[PDB]
């Protein structure tokens, strides 16, 4: 019993612990996206 | 892995702890030492012996090295001679009126008491305990009598 516990509390553990990086990932690269759109304008906002 | 190894290892040693219950029910039935006690007993007089042996050997070589006092050193073996046979019987007789009985005779007896004495002794306490409640109310009925 003590073992199917433990092996199912880490069975269910795994799946968030993916599910937050996998969450975070994206953001990540939306983040880089965002910065590299920006720089475009930084010129012409200096300049107005 | 770790987890199904664990309770392999744990399964597979579980049968050799109840073989180690047996072994210890039959300790406590003290049924496996009296037979250590036997074999000692046996080495100890085939020891006494083979010593007897060597040190009447001993006397005999001792008396012509002198020669190369005799009366005395032939009564001193005789006189050992004769304690060795004591020491054969007394090794003997503790062979025979072995100790291993009275162990479990008094396991036993304290067993049977924890269930049975014990609850006799809380009733007699109960009952003396109710026996001077009333004792001493007639005693106090007494004294109020004649003080009144």
């Amino acid at each position: 019993e003590l073992s199917a516990t433990a092996q199912e509390i880490i069975k269910s553990q795994a799946i968030a612990t993916k599910k937050i990086i996998s969450d975070y990932h994206q953001q990540f690269r939306y983040k880089l996206q965002d910065f590299s759109d920006q720089l475009s304008d930084y010129y012409e906002k200096f300049i107005a | 892995k770790a987890a199904s190894g664990t309770t392999g290892t744990y399964q597979e040693w579980k049968d050799k702890a109840q073989n180690l219950y047996q072994e210890l029910l039959t300790q406590e039935g003290q049924a496996s030492f009296q037979g250590l006690k036997d074999n000692v007993f046996d080495g100890l007089v085939r020891v006494t012996q083979e010593f007897h042996m060597k040190v009447k050997h001993l006397i005999d070589s001792l008396i012509d090295f002198l020669n190369f006092t005799t009366e005395v050193l032939r009564n001193l073996q005789d006189l050992l001679q004769f304690i060795f046979q004591l020491i054969e019987d007394n090794i003997k007789q503790l062979k025979e009126m072995k100790f291993t009985y009275l162990i479990n005779y008094i396991q036993d007896e304290i067993n049977t008491i924890f269930s049975d004495y014990i609850p006799y002794v809380f009733k007699l306490l109960k009952e003396n305990l109710c026996l001077n409640l009333h004792k001493f109310n007639e005693f106090i009925q007494n004294e109020l009598q004649e003080a009144s």
